[PDB]
C-alpha cells in the first residue's frame, strides 16, 4: 500500500 | 492490491484540487476538493484544515459547492 493515502484518509 | 481505492481517490482529488486552485482555476479546483470531501463522511477535521489553508472566499465557494 501507500502510507500517505492511508494516513491522509485517517481523519475521515 | 486490495481495498483502499477510496483512499487513492481521496488523496488524488485533494492534490488535483490544490494544483488547480494554484493555477487560479477556482471552480475546477473547488469541484475536485468537494469530490474528496464527499467520500470522507466525517469531514469535520478536513473542513477545518481547508478553512485554515484557503483564502476565505475560496473556502466559501467550497461550502456552497457541497
Amino acid at each position: 500500500p501507500r502510507l500517505s493515502r492511508l494516513l491522509s484518509y485517517a481523519g475521515c | 492490491k486490495d481495498a483502499e481505492a477510496v483512499q487513492k481517490f481521496f488523496l488524488e482529488e485533494i492534490q488535483l484540487g490544490e494544483e488547480l486552485l494554484a493555477q487560479g482555476d477556482y471552480e475546477k479546483g473547488v469541484d475536485h476538493l468537494t469530490n474528496a470531501i464527499a467520500v470522507c463522511g466525517q469531514p469535520q477535521q478536513l473542513l477545518q484544515v481547508l478553512q485554515q489553508t484557503l483564502p476565505p472566499p475560496v473556502f466559501q465557494m467550497l461550502l456552497t459547492k457541497l
